[PDB]
């Protein structure tokens, strides 16, 4: 309640108290590099048709 | 149903015994008290939202 003075009673509040600190980044166990050759570093490309 | 009766100008009906009847009247009074956290519903756990 956006004020510096509060009247007597019971009120409902937001969280305002806990925030995360750490991080979990678990991804699969692959490691082989994708074949950017023969797609970018290739000898011949086909016709558009 | 129809119970047509015409008229009379010298007759009167008197009831000779009675019955005590107990009836039930059903009336709502109050409804459930519900509160909403606007930020949690709209945005959840995102700071940008
Ligand atoms: C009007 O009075 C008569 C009696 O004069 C009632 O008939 C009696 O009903 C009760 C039960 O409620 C019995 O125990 C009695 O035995 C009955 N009569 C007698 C004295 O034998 C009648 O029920 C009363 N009015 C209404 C329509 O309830
Ligand atoms: C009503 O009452 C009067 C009294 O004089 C009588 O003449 C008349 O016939 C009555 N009519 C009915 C509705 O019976």
């Amino acid at each position: 309640t956006k004020s510096f003075s509060v009247e007597k009673g019971i009120y409902q509040t937001s969280n305002f108290r806990v925030s995360p600190s750490t991080e979990v980044v678990r991804f699969p166990n692959i490691t082989n590099l994708c074949p950017f050759g023969q797609v970018f570093n290739a000898s011949t490309f086909p016709s558009v048709y | 149903e129809d119970q047509s009766v015409a008229y009379s100008n010298n007759s009167i009906a008197i009831p000779t015994n009675f019955s005590i009847s107990v009836t039930t009247e059903v009336l709502p009074v109050s409804m459930t008290k519900t509160s909403v956290d606007c930020n949690m519903y709209i945005c959840g756990d995102s700071t940008e939202c």
